[PDB]
């Protein structure tokens, strides 16, 4: 458990934040290989 | 001289062998460039000419000398790839026919069922000098003789086999064996085994790829005759490349099923042509003035050619290019009978003619992909799916790279046949003694170290 | 720079009506499709222009006094008296027409080389219509699928 | 006019050939 401010909320809210979130999900479901997905999935939370 | 002269062929024969590819692509661009070259001639003025419509002025030379080049490059092409591939096919023959030989008995007990070709081909070089000359087992004769000589007849297992069978005793006692120099007379006329050699060349002949290079040398050759015939090279980027290949195999993949239905079309196109030849014969007159009528159904031939080679083609069947049926007492009938053709022959059977190819081509393409899948999900070796190794990072990659490679598994292979007998450890003389007895148990069968382990190791 | 083009004419905005494609995900999707088989797309084609290329062969060698593409006697616009023009004539018209090249050439009855022009004109309609342009067709198809 | 449908035949035993072939076609 851990606190979560209201501007990283508002923030992850908007709507280029939403754009690269559905380019990452398409990229790594459909041709990100599950081997190194968590490692995608940080890569895209440190550039997110 | 004799050994500078023999060093230097091989020497010629191993560098054709080594550049077989490179030079099957030097071909490519001398086809691509003869082609371009041709693709300016024009008919001059009866005497007709085909002439070079050229501005330069050196298309000509330069094409003849292309032409030239192809011819040599393609008969080098065909000395490489004898030097490079017909000894692996002469080797596998060779394994195969031994096997039988031994282990099934197929010229002593069992004989060809006298259709097939290699089986009846391969009974020439059992009795021959030299029946080993790329299989490693030099004793198979031997082992034959002993496995059936005396129950089938010792004398009649060696006049089979063309060999001595009171020579291994004395051969055991003493060699009697002398070596000799290359400068006598006569000495390649003892060493040929013409026998062999006719066997190996029927074998060559028999071989898909060397028929396809000399069909391409042929044609290269019958290039000098007509330029134009160095047209039919640019085929061959069809095998130069995998989905030209797959195009081309989607073809005769489904092939009885398209002769099959390219025949239910033409039984259900005579069928029509019956109809139309007995009752619309007036409708099939084909030309455009009223001074001379060309009737295309006076007689059934010309009317199953017209059919097939119009009604077939046209978007809209026969009724398209034959008369208007309007004001008719046939009129009901002649438009149910352009409806069923359209309907029938253009909507249905033209389209399951196509859809086959299609969907064989579809179907090689699927599996080349599931092909390439597989080893990416399983291993090849134990077959234990990919995922449950890749619980650990890189545990796929791992398992497949450095515990069951079978590269590795050849190259093991490889070095008990190197290895002394004596010297064989015990796992090395388990493996060996099951591969002599050709006892595949050894290899991991849905089970692998880390799964006997998966408790110990972690 | 489309836009910059504009003011030069007028016309240069047409461009920018292809950015709904980029806009929408469906036009995305079909774009991406034409190239999504690219490889196998341009050697098929490839494939279509070599077989193409040596009907045009056979036609030039044989089958030449059948393409006047002249509707009066006065003048003869001969298609295939030479290689290039009647390969561009083959790719331009045969290929577009519904039956192949026996569509758009003249007609081979009562003729020595009747039976020899309609085997060549029904395989042209066969190799090129029916197989290899529904093959080019269903590679940018099955991409899109 | 009277149309009559006739063989094109240079041989000439096709018409004979044609009898017996359908009178075994409809025995078999
Ligand atoms: N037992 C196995 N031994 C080796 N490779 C295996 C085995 N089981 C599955 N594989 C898979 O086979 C593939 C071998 O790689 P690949 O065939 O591409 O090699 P290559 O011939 O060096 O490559 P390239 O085709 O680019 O020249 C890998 O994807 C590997 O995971
Ligand atoms: O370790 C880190 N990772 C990050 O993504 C980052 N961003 C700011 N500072 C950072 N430090
Ligand atoms: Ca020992
Ligand atoms: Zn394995």
């Amino acid at each position: 458990y851990f606190e979560i401010s209201e501007s990283s909320r508002t923030q992850w809210e908007k709507p280029q934040v939403k754009e690269s979130k559905r380019q990452f999900i398409f990229d790594v479901v459909n041709e990100g290989g599950e081997k190194e997905k968590m490692e995608l999935f940080v890569n895209f939370c440190e550039d997110t | 001289f004799w050994k500078k002269i023999i060093a230097y062929q091989q020497k010629l024969l191993n560098y054709f062998a080594r550049n077989f590819y490179n030079m099957r692509m030097l071909a490519l661009f001398v086809a691509f460039a003869i082609n371009f070259i041709l693709l300016f001639y024009k008919v001059s003025t009866i005497a007709v000419h085909y002439v070079l419509e050229e501005s330069s002025g050196y298309m000509e030379p330069t094409l003849r000398i292309l032409a030239i080049l192809h011819t040599v490059i393609s008969f080098f092409c065909i000395i490489g790839y004898y030097c490079l591939k017909v000894p692996l096919v002469i080797f596998k023959r060779e394994k195969e026919v031994a096997r039988k030989l031994e282990f099934d008995g197929l010229y002593i007990t069992e004989q060809p069922s006298e259709d097939d070709i290699k089986g009846q081909w391969d009974r020439l070089v059992i009795n021959t000098q030299s029946f080993p000359n790329n299989y490693w087992d030099k004793f198979v004769k031997r082992k034959v003789m002993d496995k059936y000589g005396e129950f089938y007849g010792r004398d009649r297992i060696s006049e089979l086999l063309g060999m001595d069978k009171a020579a291994l005793d004395f051969s055991d006692a003493r060699e009697k064996k002398k070596p000799k120099k290359d400068s006598s007379l006569s000495a390649v006329l003892n060493s040929i085994d013409v026998k062999y050699q006719m066997w190996k060349l029927g074998v060559v002949f028999t071989d898909n790829s060397f028929l396809y290079l000399a069909w391409y040398m042929t044609m290269s050759v019958l290039g000098h005759y007509n330029n134009f015939f160095f047209a039919a090279h640019l085929l061959d980027i069809a095998m130069g490349f995998k989905t030209l290949r797959t195009i081309l195999s989607s073809v005769t993949h489904n092939g009885k099923q398209l002769v099959l239905t390219v025949g239910l079309l033409a039984v259900v196109v005579y069928l029509y042509t019956v109809v139309a030849f007995n009752f619309f014969r007036k409708f099939y007159n084909k030309s455009e003035d009223g001074d001379t009528p060309d009737m295309k159904c006076d007689d059934m031939l010309t009317c199953y050619m017209f059919h097939m080679y119009v009604g077939v083609r046209a978007g809209g069947g026969i009724g398209d290019e034959i008369e208007d049926p309007a004001g008719d007492e046939y009129e009901i009938y002649r438009i149910i009978f352009d409806i069923t053709f359209f309907f029938f022959v253009i909507v249905i059977l033209l389209a399951i003619i196509q859809g086959l190819i299609i969907d064989a081509f579809g179907e090689l393409r699927d599996q080349q992909e599931q092909v390439k899948e597989d080893m990416e999900t399983k291993c090849f070796i134990c077959g234990i799916g990919n995922d449950y190794f890749d619980t650990v990072p890189h545990g796929f990659e791992t398992h497949t790279l450095q515990e069951h490679n079978l590269a590795n598994y050849l190259f093991f292979l490889m070095y008990l046949i190197n290895k002394d007998e004596t010297e064989h450890t015990g796992q090395e003389s388990y493996v060996w003694k099951m591969y002599q007895e050709r006892c595949w148990e050894f290899f991991p069968a849905g089970d692998c170290f880390r799964k006997q382990y998966e408790d110990q190791l972690n």
